[PDB]
DNA sequence: TATGTGACACGTGCCTGGAGACTAGGGAGTAATCCCCTTGGCGGTTAAAACGCGGGGGACAGCGCGTACGTGCGTTTAAGCGGTGCTAGAGCTGTCTACGACCAATTGAGCGGCCTCGGCACCGGG
DNA sequence: CCCGGTGCCGAGGCCGCTCAATTGGTCGTAGACAGCTCTAGCACCGCTTAAACGCACGTACGCGCTGTCCCCCGCGTTTTAACCGCCAAGGGGATTACTCCCTAGTCTCCAGGCACGTGTCACATA
């Protein structure tokens, strides 16, 4: 599970509020829902594109098709700047 | 480790880990799981952000499943994403 | 009174959705005045809904050999019909 | 005295169906499919939280279209109106 | 003589009847533990109940001393007996029923119970629901000193919300009174046990590991650990004025419909087809018109040998006790009653308190006619008085033996100069000798803390026998009739 | 009338021309990116899905018109078309 | 002036073949309004998928795609 | 071959082999294929079925992508299958 | 790599004198693949939520059950089963 | 009226897949256990549902009209069918080289579990 | 509206245990990249002819309500079912070891239909 970085990650964006256990289950299950939609998009992109090997290029169209047009624009920026940090 | 490199919160190897042994693909490349840990960070920390405002305004510290469920229905991209859902409580 | 015939039946499981039920699923919606016929078109069309996700929870839980309906054949089931719960 | 009513379903969260007429609503049906099934609590808890959210939907779309129509009070052509518009139709 | 000179020395404020020997020892016993301050368990049978005994030891507490108050908790229908008898055996003393509706309860709290400790304080006789609803509210504020919980099969389960509501109250001292001290095992002994010695037992796996010549050493050490808690008198060991018990277990053969059901046709289904299945497979079907009683008892059910018993105690001319686990036979009996013309009384849970105390009352009088009297397993088969009537029968047969046998001794009580007799209807080859076995099984692990005899009928002449009670003040094995001796 | 009802039910034909929606779509997709081309079956497809849409759309507010006791359409029937079937945006 | 490219008549012969009798005013720049954006949707996923592939020209095939993930499926495409 | 041999017009080999080359699992069991083959061709016979029935009403011994759409739009099962699915013509 | 001879043949089956034109050949053949699409990813989903590698006869079998609606579901499945039936025999 | 036209049935060389058989090993069917949870009903109270009333807010039927939409004709602007011509861009192929996976050790991360505490309860009133 | 302590009860913090990530190292199969190959999408001048636009109008219609009258809502009774409490069993969820056979591929083989020119004929134009 995702409890740890839920909790420590909500400490960053407000140190004071705290959150519920019931709370943490349903971030936690809506974490898992995410990463289950990018997951499914990026294999169904590869199968129509034959491409066995999935990159950041097909994690990032995934992105920019699930994701509406204002959420898709802020999550693509911190995308590219993880993957620039991590090479 | 890795994930401290690339300076994200959520584990890099855990997200490894869920693509390979999920079997969406022969092969898994090593920018997947730390571009897909950072979506993953943001949409967290917005839910949590809205989630948070919420429970200020309700003047309550603890965050419960009805203010989760107040922040969905506020943000318009959050609501296009999760307007099918429907939170406990 | 010694026959005491009759088993005194209790009523149809459809009609177990109570008027007051509706009554209070209508206000949460933010209806204020409710007609007579509506009970009977809200028990009809939970009737249809519930029918639909129970074949498909049903159907789900034949493809894996159990006899018992679990809470995740549920959960798909809806998620299949475009409603996913969470929390559960 | 209406309007004080919407303000508190509205506001505190609970289970408005009754769970025990609602269990057996939901065995009868299932008889239908499948005879001799036995149900978890979870399921079904889940089976009426889906049931009384769709509900709700349902009966906001059913005022909206009154509203519509210059009319309070909700009438059964106002629901079909929605289920067909809606394209869930039967 | 010297029973009636103790009476008068161990509680002046008792005016009425003597108390016996047994008596005189369980309220020394009472005394000497109040005394040294353990807490003990009466585990009296049901006949020569301890109720006289800790209602002595109330009022000589009350008597000298302080005059604290005092909380009885005691199922729904006992509740107005322990009244009754409070009333009539210690005179001078205030006694309230705390039993009625939230308005009715604040009404009589306000009334009839100070806020501040008083010299005059009521003894309180609630049941279980209002207790374990009240004891946070109302009950938390008052300190109650000495608390008595009849029937404490009540608290068998260690995870009973009413043993939470307990302890949320403060208690000085506990009392327990058990017609059977414990069930057939060892879970809820223990717990009863942490309930009224929290110091003594603490954990469930120590009285595990503690509990052939080996098997022999092991019931031997834990005899010896509870001895000074618990105290038992039997009823034939003291008490020699009332008759001896038997108990014959009758067994019908199954009918042609019971045959073809169980062709046709999980447990629950066949017991209902193994007691009368005519109303349940009416139901099933839907139909609102019912079967003719004659029509019934020549098809479905034991109503054969039910009424071959009936017309028997007719003719001997005593009152009959018929006990039925299930609302639907209940009510079958109940109209085949009324429809026979006999006039019948039942008591069960639908039934109110003052409903159930006047029915009580008219079977209790001599000048009624109501020679069948029915009464459930749940509600009735523990608490109530019914010495009018002499022969018993239980038609079914439940898991637990202590409740049947608490059912059964029901009428077996003191003063009772008919003897007493006990009937069970088994069919054979079924699931009811399944049963039968568990609860042999149960009761012999109780106890140690034929097959062609089932499957044949009883005749007319086995019927006459066994009605014919000339022993009380036949073969231990006879055909289709068969008894059980302790 | 009814007869130009019954004419465009039966015709199939693409009612909406080819070139005004041809400019609409490049107009848009210049929005998006910027020197793009188009294939005439992708201008047809869209066109085709677009005219699919618009005639539910019609069906649709007709129907509730119909329920307002009113033959002539009105925008707030379209507002309430769009508001039931979710695609609002 | 595209989106003004859809005539009046146009929009009177879909409202005439979805059985509509008698349209408003308001109705023509509404309808633009909606195709207005059911195209901004369609086109911006379609381009999504386009870049997808590293193409320069939109397919007929991206379009198809668009539509099925929008919940309407074309044949003959 | 196995289509004549199970009775099935459709070809069973080629449907075994796009389940292989379509890489939906890891391995396919033998009774798949026949399986499918027979969903496919009872659903391409009822879809034809009810299309020439059309053809028949309007005097046409061709059937057109016009009578495909009245045969799917006629039948409710039909509809909830493809949900809404709009013909080339 | 179409179904253009079968889709023929089992026309002829049911339809002697209906001869279907090229476009709604193509829209046959479109609407098969897209059945067959459908039904091998139900297939791989409910095989990788229940962690089977093998697609057997029983997926096919569920795929069918929840995607056809109505009497659909039944005829398909018996269809199936018949197959299978006579594959095995 | 009639024709000729592209749609429809056909051999034909083929040409790239199905089937005909040995295999071999890892996924699937199956005999046994346990104890988590479920089905049924009895007991009681207690808030929740329902039957009967008066009446006042509200759904509904009809009218005069005065804003806006359907229909027809001379007309003007743009859809479109054709034609040339250039070319960015789609698409298939040998490649060779940096990038994904298993495996042996590793060593520290978080899940499993124990204990105290302190934001938030509720109290029944004024 | 705040009031004293109160009573929970999930949150903080710590601990130990350990199976999950990581680094050093080979590789042989996936991919980015220079070339070309032949094909389609870019714009526009020329004619024009069906299609689009606005003024006139006159008549079906949207809107406010006027009267009605009936169909809902709220409150005093009560009366009937949820529900938490609870006894006991037993079908069935969940897991491990086992052994069995079937699904993946390679050597091969012989026929299915796919690309293409052709004789003809049911409308569908005229
Ligand atoms: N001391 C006594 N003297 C006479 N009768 C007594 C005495 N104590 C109890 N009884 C009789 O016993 C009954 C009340 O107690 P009982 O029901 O035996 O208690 P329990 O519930 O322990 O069986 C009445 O019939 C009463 O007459
Ligand atoms: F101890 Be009870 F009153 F039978």
């Amino acid at each position: 599970t995702y409890k740890i970085y839920i909790f420590k990650v909500l400490k960053q964006v407000h140190p004071d509020i705290g959150i519920s256990s019931k709370a943490m289950g349903i971030m936690n299950s809506f974490i898992n829902d995410i990463f289950e939609k990018l997951a499914g998009e990026s294999s169904k992109l590869a199968r129509y594109n034959k491409k066995p090997t999935i990159t950041s290029r097909e994690i990032q169209t995934a992105v920019r098709l699930v994701l509406p047009g204002e959420l898709a624009k802020h999550a693509v920026s911190e995308g590219t700047k993880a993957v620039t940090k991590f090479t | 480790s890795r994930s401290s490199k690339a300076g994200l919160q959520f584990p890099v190897g855990r997200i490894a880990r869920f693509l390979k042994a999920g079997k969406y693909a022969e092969r898994v490349g090593a920018g997947a799981p730390v571009y897909l840990a950072a979506v993953l960070e943001y949409l967290a920390a917005e839910v949590l952000e809205l989630a948070g405002n919420a429970a200020r305004d309700n003047k309550k510290t603890r965050i419960v499943p009805r203010h989760i469920q107040l922040a969905v229905r506020n943000d318009e991209e959050l609501s296009k994403l999760l307007g099918d859902v429907t939170i406990a409580n | 009174g010694g026959a005491k015939r009759h088993r005194k039946v209790l009523r149809d499981n459809i009609q177990g959705i109570t008027k007051p039920a509706i009554r209070r699923l209508a206000r949460r919606g933010g209806v204020k005045r409710i007609s007579g016929l509506i009970y009977e078109e809200t028990r009809g069309v939970l009737k249809i809904f519930l029918e639909n996700v129970i074949r498909d929870a049903v159907t789900y839980t034949e493809h894996a050999r159990r006899k018992t309906v679990t809470a995740m054949d549920v959960v798909y089931a809806l998620k299949r019909q475009g409603r996913t719960l969470y929390g559960f | 005295v209406a309007l004080r009513e919407i303000r508190k379903y509205q506001k505190s969260t609970e289970l408005l169906i009754r769970k025990l007429p609602f269990q057996r609503l939901v065995r009868e049906i299932a008889q239908d499919f499948k005879t001799d099934l036995r149900f978890q609590s979870s399921a079904v808890a889940a089976l009426q939280e889906a049931a009384e959210a769709y509900l709700v939907g349902l009966f906001e779309d059913t005022n909206l279209c009154a509203i519509h129509a210059k009319r309070v009070t909700i009438m059964p052509k106002d629901i079909q109106l929605a289920r067909r518009i809606r394209g869930e139709r039967a | 003589e010297t029973v009636i000179k103790l009476q008068n020395e161990l509680c002046p404020l008792l005016t009425g009847g003597q108390l016996k020997s047994y008596q005189l020892k369980g309220v020394k016993w009472l005394i000497s533990l109040w005394q040294n301050g353990l807490n003990g368990i009466l585990a009296d049978q049901m006949g020569l109940g301890k109720t006289i005994q800790t209602i002595g030891f109330l009022s000589h507490l009350k008597g000298n001393g302080l005059d604290g108050p005092y909380l009885v908790i005691a199922p729904l229908s006992t509740l107005s007996n322990w009244f009754n008898e409070i009333a009539r055996f210690t005179p001078s003393i205030n006694a309230i029923i705390y039993h009625g509706d939230k308005n009715q309860r604040d009404e009589l709290r306000r009334k009839h119970m100070p806020k501040t400790v008083g010299p005059k304080f009521p003894i309180v006789i609630t049941s279980y629901e209002v207790a374990m609803n009240d004891a946070k509210r109302i009950l938390r504020h008052y300190p109650w000193k000495y608390v008595v919980i009849d029937e404490g099969h009540r608290l068998k389960n260690h995870k009973c919300k009413l043993l939470r509501e307990l302890k949320h109250l403060k208690m000085d001292n506990k009392l327990l009174l058990t017609g059977t001290p414990l069930q057939n095992n060892l879970s809820e002994l223990w717990s009863l046990l942490n309930f009224i010695l929290p110091d003594i037992f603490t954990s469930h796996d120590e009285f595990e590991s503690w509990f052939e010549k080996r098997r022999a050493q092991v019931v031997s050490k834990l005899h010896g650990i509870l001895r000074p808690f618990i105290l038992r008198r039997m009823k034939c060991d003291v008490e020699l004025s009332l008759p001896r018990k038997k108990e014959i277990i009758m067994y019908a053969t199954m009918t042609d419909h019971q045959k073809k059901f169980q062709e046709h046709l999980l447990v629950i289904q066949l017991r209902k087809n193994c007691n009368h299945p005519d109303l349940l497979q009416g139901q099933i079907d839907g139909s609102y018109l019912y079967p003719p009683v004659e029509e019934i008892v020549g098809q479905c059910g034991k109503f054969r040998l039910l009424e071959r018993l009936l017309v028997r105690l007719f003719a001997n001319n005593h009152k009959v006790l018929i006990f039925s686990q299930w609302t639907k036979l209940l009510d079958i009996m109940d109209y085949y009653f009324s429809e026979k013309g006999f006039e019948v009384c039942r008591i069960d849970g639908s039934v109110k308190l003052d409903e159930r105390r006047r029915q009580i009352k008219d079977f209790s009088d001599e000048k009624s006619s109501c020679s069948i009297f029915l009464l459930s397993t749940r509600a009735g088969g523990l608490g109530i008085n019914l010495t009018a009537a002499d022969t018993c029968i239980l038609y079914d047969s439940d898991w637990n033996p202590q409740m049947d046998l608490q059912a059964m001794d029901r009428c077996h009580r003191i003063g009772q100069t008919k003897p007493v007799h006990v009937y069970r209807l088994s069919t054979a080859q079924s699931i009811e000798t399944r049963v039968l076995k568990r609860a042999y099984s149960k009761l012999k692990l109780e106890h140690v803390v034929e097959d062609k005899l089932i499957q044949t009928d009883i005749s007319d002449a086995d019927l006459d026998r066994l009605l014919d009670r000339s022993d009380l003040t036949f073969p231990v094995k006879g055909p289709g009739w068969e008894v059980v001796l302790p």
